[PDB]
């Protein structure tokens, strides 16, 4: 006589995520005027020196 | 490696160069002749849990 007994359990989890953001926040604003623009000292002198 | 002091960095000129550094919240004096000093700043992160 044989007897036979067999219990097999198995499992695969696979579980992910992914997140991504780009996000701009403007804070201030500027306009230069068109004329009369008063140049920094090192740029007045790299132009003198030309 | 950084090596010793090359460049004298704090010769003003005899100006009065004052920047704010915003960032900080304190005016520091420029050397004269510096093209740009400033104080942007940037952040980098990099995570590998494995």
């Amino acid at each position: 006589n044989s007897a036979f007994k067999q219990a097999i359990q198995a499992s695969h989890k696979k579980d992910s995520s992914f997140i991504r953001i780009h996000k701009v926040m403007k804070v201030l604003n500027f306009t230069t005027k068109a004329k009369d623009l008063h140049l920094s000292d090192v740029f007045l002198k790299a132009l003198n020196h030309l | 490696q950084f090596r010793n002091r090359v460049i004298n960095t704090k010769s003003f000129g005899g100006q009065c160069r004052k920047v704010f550094s915003g960032d900080g919240k304190d005016f520091y004096r420029l050397s004269g002749n510096v093209l740009s000093y400033t104080f942007q700043v940037k952040i980098n992160n990099d995570f590998n849990y494995e």
